[PDB]
């Protein structure tokens, strides 16, 4: 893990919109200013780009990763913007315009589909490990999970359905989790009826619901899916151990130190940190092992966005220019590419010149 | 050391002024000993120029740059480099037999490597050599015309922006060479040609590159269009068949080759083009005048089709998501193009079917669990008979080994699109490949069956191995017959398929010994 | 269809008598649709009877036998295969260019391969002409020579009994042989005198052929000791070097070789060469008159040693346990022979080292659990320290993928030994390797290095995935960070890489998730 | 399962010694006459020879598959042979000669090494899937676990170890039962002090502990490990799940019907049969799911030895000869082999044969 960084914003954004700092070090590494990022609205397209949805605005601001207030070209959205994500391959973006998901292609730009099956506003967007499923949950109580397949191959006449309908959470959808994997993943879903449930996304079943006194604004999990960490309302991350459906949590498992909700988690590669955001305007840094808090960063208001992830040699290089720039997102309903280390090896090249050297003989 | 051995071979070097034919052998044993990477480099340098001043030595001189170029240390390379480029291009004009042009063109292209990542040499050599080069490589005789493209080759991959002056002239030594009966005169003509939109500036961040490269995309389609409308409309129908075959494999080069600007790839045209390709099977052509031998040529046309359509796959990757209904469409359809018996001897059409099976099994790699393959519809289900038809075993003259290379396409398929697509897939489908598979590896350890090659049993267990890794939520797998079956198997004589079982039945312990509490 | 194609290509034959040129091309198409697998191929043979009688058309003529010998019908084969097998006969003696001998000797081997399986066939075939198409194969001009290896091949593979009455003669032509500069010749020489224990009646249930095999044997390595004490005692060096690379090629031929009768192995005589002949690494030699020469030589000597232990391990399989200490004393000696930099470049000596660990891998795929490697003393604490070495990236003119083969051969190495001895082998081994690959996983995603190549980051993550599943019972595998290091590695450009990481993914869900409860 | 076979012999033996009968037909497929084999003491080498040690003698026996009273050489021992088991790959023989255990080379017969670390005569004889190791049961109640890379690769100064010496079984073993791999299989030991233990080879740790009411005189296992079948000294078999350190089997897992003790287990390749052996003089054959028995035969004597196995082409092919002579095996302390399916494929061929082709133009 060469250098994980923590991607952190805030409400007011006074001076500076994000945050880039290193976990053990707390340098700001790279920071970006211009508008006040929403909750679930930071995005990380393709490694190279930062894709901020802008809080109670229609539109999608972009930054590259080595420049100040790079804020350049909006993707403009028929409605508010309530989250926004990328497939971790990077072709895709998904918005939860209202109640209804734009998806665009990153190669062209294009508005691919509109998905129209949530009747209440899109809370949160999630892709699996290799962008083959993404699962979207709204204030409708509902977790639908969609085979980016499907998605892609509909006539427009036959509208996409979910492969997935999950209807068993009783309040709004606050976070969802997804596991490493494609139809092997497991998803992680938390709401504000005190429940976390953990799913299968192949057979649709559910494996585990856990349930606590306080309702979870945030989930997250481990990538040996070990451990599993709530974000309650209260200030009170909740560790359960995935190792022992309706569980349900009762009160040495628990952190201590935040005031107001706890509204992101982000688990640390080796899953030795963790990293969470309040709204008591702080992110705090804990030894999972301890429970003890490493380490408490403050900032200018609520924290709407944080997480730890693998710097890219894009924030490590200060020369860095994306290969590709962003397309014109379409408002309404080839291929740009790079065609494409192969390389012929030493004893390649040397049996080549001496299979023509023998020829000569 | 390295001092010794080069002042031996300094030393023992009046062998050649008999020990000509040893020469190869010498020097690779030096350039393995590494003792290049200078007083003994020098007098190496100097022999070997002197030995390439003569016409009668000039294959140990030639031996000996080769030999200096690939080991030299960065100092005397880059004082030498000018004098050996020099040499190389004088040699290249001497009337010489074609083995010395085809060993002066490799030692070029070599240098050639080597003097690009060097900034103050790149550029000399650039401005003050690579016009004369190219200018002798154009003037080679015919029967070298083969080296010549190699020699081409180098100065366009390496020296992309000074081969723009002679461009359109490099683009006549290459359209004569694409429609060419020799296979890999045609190969180098097609990977030479495909190279044409990368030469010159290209300016504003290859813009000109990127125009370029896309107005040579939409002629071949246009040609390629009307050579396929002529076809499908005796000497002359063999002269369309080889142009097609030359052109399709240009544009296929030029979509899964490295560019240095950013383009934009027509996917609807040339997924268009190939389904037009793929349309007519057997029975538009008739039978009449010279419809037989379209009928004979007809397979060739699918082949080159196919092929495109792999080049095109490599180079879009997942992109290609929204077309994977025509692709999957497209598969079962070729497949039941080219059906059609005694056990043993052999199915016809084989290496077309081995081909659709490739596309198959990268489009599951490029696609991961997206590829949407036997996932439903009447596309997926004629793929899987398909499928299960070309890896079943026919249950004198003949092989023993059978319809066993179309057998291993369709397995090494099957077992992908099993690991990547298991848990989609319906459970009849599981049921199905269980009913099949255990059997047959039960008794492939216990006639003319395609199983008799070692490979086929290695892509059998691959495909066991996947259905016991990626089941059915609803359809548990066999694990006990696998493990009878992993087990019988790492008994065998063969090496790879007892190697490969051994591996399978590490991960089947990890499969049945647990780390953690399930859930 | 059929017919109507056959019919076609008599018809149109009338091009030949210019599409000539095109011949194998339409000769492939007619194979691929089946047609052969019969009036239609009666004509077809009368026009290739015709065609090889004239002297200016013999290799359409030829290409047509070809055909017909490929797909021919049991009944057809059986009633003209006399006849075709007179006329290769009759080729074969016509002082023609050697590209139409080798065509002839290609379409006598498709012929002689299938009339061995025909009983009735095969004896006529058998007494009545192999003794007369063996003597035009020895008569063949010496450009040819290769040519005639091949069909001399094909004579002593099917017909092996008929060859007894030459088999001295056949040896004259093969010993001349071995001792040859130009590799493809040299190596089918070593396959063509490695079957002559296989010639003759062999009675008593092949007793015959099993004393010739191994007195053949113990002279070779007689003969082998002979020339290795000469070597290790100018042009007289290089001559008694390519015989000894002869001879040794010819003993690991007949290690590794099918055989009729069972055979007994001297595995401590070759043990004992094999040993005797690695002894020498760098300071007995020393430096004075031919000494830098043996020197030169040396690397040689020892890679064909290395290819002869890889030939008798291939040969005797997991028989080869008690010996083990031996050969795991070897590797790690001749990993210390060859040991000696800047970043980049390349490591001399890279080939013998590379020879070492395929040696290493091979070992581990026969001997399985029980190869005994990395799992205690001075040798396993050695070969390990080397691969570590080899395996580790090195943290201006050269290579962007220095060193990567070596690495590349090294991981396989050691994720083979890791996945078949993990258990066995103890914690501090797995924590090093951890801590070395860990960091290099995480940092091949995120200058010059091995791992610049697509191969070796598979073989890396073909590594990690062997730790994972293969750990030491007291030391638990780092599971996050490879199923990071996986997910970052399935989104990389390489199509291999990207692809085995998703399998890997796949297989740690499958570690991940449990289906039963542990114990 | 192509023709899965019953390979049953008793102790009076009147005509026969050994017979071989189909599980679904009962049909006697083959027939050996010429001894009486002892307990545990059966072995199938090579798939092509049958050892057998002889109750009471210190030889053992041999026949080839397809010939009946194929009795010809004998292995002498230095004294009374009490077990015999030969590795899965058929390179090597095991033989329980007092308290010591011979190994014998089948590749050339020699007695390769004479392990004395039992202080009481060897019971039972076991190899692992791979054939890496071999485990040895003893009534001095000591269960050694022997690498076969050691025990081979010693210098007969030093004498070899076992790899892992287990001591926590109170009263001599009885059966010794070894999973599918080597490093990572599991091994079931069954001893008098009503005990079933599952250790693990690598480690050496005890995985788990059951007790009985009754001494358990045989155990084994599917190869999935699902189940565990203990056969006791009253007739009684019970099965143990191993998806559930110590437990306590207490009496619906018990199969009824033998009346002396039940001596051979062995289950089916798919584990819905179960072939046992008492000493009442009946093998029955029992579905492993209902508990019921599916077939019941009578033998002329106390079953000695009693397993399922795959047929091979040996038991099928009435023409088939072993493709080596057995040697003969040293009394007292390279190689014979064939030296070594990868033939030419179609395309292998065709594009040999086209490169000839256009290498002429």
């Amino acid at each position: 893990a060469p250098m994980e960084v923590a991607v952190c914003t805030d409400s007011a954004a006074p001076m500076w919109s994000c945050i880039v700092w290193e976990l053990h070090s707390g340098a700001n590494l790279l920071t970006y200013r211009g508008g006040q990022a929403g909750p679930r609205g930071l995005a990380l397209l393709n490694g190279e780009y930062l894709l901020a949805a802008q809080l109670g605005k229609n539109y999608i601001s972009a930054w590259e990763l080595q420049r100040k207030d790079q804020l350049q070209q909006k993707i403009m959205c028929p409605g508010p913007v309530t989250c926004l994500t990328a497939s971790p391959n990077g072709l895709y973006v998904l918005a939860g315009v209202a109640e209804s998901i734009h998806l665009w292609e990153v190669s062209t730009g294009n508005l691919l589909v509109i998905l129209s099956r949530h009747y209440q506003d899109v809370s949160c967007l999630q892709f699996t490990g290799d962008s083959s499923h993404f699962i979207s949950g709204g204030k409708d109580c509902l977790v639908l999970v969609w085979s980016l397949c499907s998605v892609l191959q509909a006539d427009p006449s036959r509208i996409p359905a979910p492969r997935h309908v999950w209807s068993h959470h009783a309040l709004p959808i606050t976070d969802l989790h997804c596991g490493f994997g494609g139809p092997l993943a497991r998803v992680a879903t938390s709401s504000l009826d005190q429940t976390v449930k953990l799913w299968e996304v192949s057979s649709g079943e559910l494996l585990l619901s856990v349930l606590f006194d306080v309702s979870i604004m945030a989930v997250t999990m481990d990538l040996a899916e070990h451990h599993m960490f709530c974000g309650g309302s209260e200030g009170s991350i909740f560790q359960v151990d995935l190792f022992t459906r309706e569980r349900s949590f009762h009160p040495g498992k628990v952190f201590k130190g935040h005031r107001n909700q706890v509204t992101c988690l982000s688990v640390s590669t080796d899953g030795s940190v963790l990293l969470s955001g309040s709204h008591d305007e702080t992110v705090r840094l804990w030894d999972v092992q301890s429970k003890q808090c490493i380490r408490t960063v403050a900032l200018k208001g609520p924290v709407t966005n944080a997480a730890i992830l693998l710097a890219p040699v894009s924030m490590l290089s200060s020369d860095f220019r994306p290969s590709l720039p962003l397309p014109h997102f379409n408002k309404h309903l080839q291929d740009q590419l790079r065609v494409r280390d192969e390389v012929r090896n030493l004893r390649k090249i040397n049996r080549d010149l001496f299979d023509f050297s023998t020829r000569f003989i | 050391g390295p001092r010794l051995r080069l002042l031996l071979l300094e030393s023992v070097s009046g062998l050649l002024q008999r020990s000509a034919p040893h020469l190869p052998g010498l020097m690779c044993l030096l350039r393995l000993h590494g003792s290049v990477g200078l007083s003994a480099l020098g007098a190496l340098v100097s022999l070997s120029n002197a030995r390439l001043s003569s016409i009668k030595t000039r294959f140990e001189g030639l031996c000996l740059l080769s030999l200096l170029v690939g080991e030299s240390p960065t100092e005397l390379f880059q004082q030498h480099c000018v004098s050996w480029l020099r040499s190389i291009q004088q040699v290249l004009q001497t009337q010489d037999p074609p083995a010395t042009m085809e060993l002066a063109v490799a030692v070029l292209r070599d240098l050639l490597r080597y003097a690009a990542q060097l900034p103050a040499l790149f550029r000399d050599i650039s401005m003050n050599h690579l016009p004369g080069l190219l200018t002798s490589l154009l003037g080679l005789r015919p029967e070298c015309e083969q080296s010549a493209l190699e020699g081409m080759k180098a100065c366009m991959t390496y020296f992309p922006r000074a081969c723009g002056s002679l461009k359109g002239k490099l683009a006549s030594f290459f359209l004569s060479r694409v429609d060419a009966l020799s296979p890999q005169l045609q190969q180098l003509a097609c990977e030479c040609y495909s190279r044409l939109p990368s030469l010159g500036a290209g300016f504003s961040q290859g813009l000109k590159h990127t125009e370029s490269w896309e107005q040579e995309l939409h002629s071949l389609l246009a040609s390629l269009h009307t050579l396929l409308g002529a076809l499908y409309e005796a000497h002359v129908l063999l002269q369309l068949r080889q142009r097609f075959s030359g052109l399709a494999r240009c544009l296929g080069l030029m979509l899964s080759s490295e560019f240095g600007a950013p383009v934009s790839v027509p996917v609807q045209e040339i997924l268009d083009f190939i389904c037009r390709t793929l349309s007519v099977s057997s029975k538009n052509i008739s039978l009449h005048g010279d419809g037989p031998l379209r009928l004979l040529l007809l397979p060739s046309i699918h082949l080159e089709a196919l092929d495109l359509l792999s080049a095109l796959i490599l180079a879009c990757g997942s992109r290609l998501l929204r077309f994977g209904i025509l692709i999957g469409r497209l598969l079962p359809q070729v497949l039941n193009s080219w059906s059609i018996l005694s056990p043993g001897q052999e199915r016809p059409y084989s290496t077309v079917r081995t081909k659709v099976y490739a596309i198959l099994e990268l489009w599951v790699q490029v696609c991961g669990a997206s590829a949407g393959m036997l996932q439903g519809g009447a596309s997926g289900e004629a793929l899987l008979t398909h499928l299960l038809s070309d890896i079943s075993p026919p249950a004198r003259k003949g092989d023993s080994n059978a319809n066993s290379d179309v057998c291993a396409a369709a397995l090494r398929g099957l077992s992908r699109t099993i690991l990547m697509c298991g848990p989609l897939i319906k459970e009849e489908t599981h049921r199905r490949l269980h009913d099949l598979v255990l059997p047959l590896v039960m008794g492939v350890q216990q006639g003319s069956s395609p199983y008799t090659s070692s490979r086929c049993r290695r892509e059998l267990y691959c495909l066991l191995l996947a259905l016991l890794l990626a089941p059915s939520p609803r359809c548990p797998p066999p694990l006990a017959c696998a493990l009878q079956a992993f087990s019988l198997g790492q008994r065998e004589d063969s090496l790879e398929v007892s190697s490969f079982c051994s591996e399978a039945l590490v991960t089947c312990a990890a499969l049945t010994h647990p780390r953690v509490p399930p859930l």
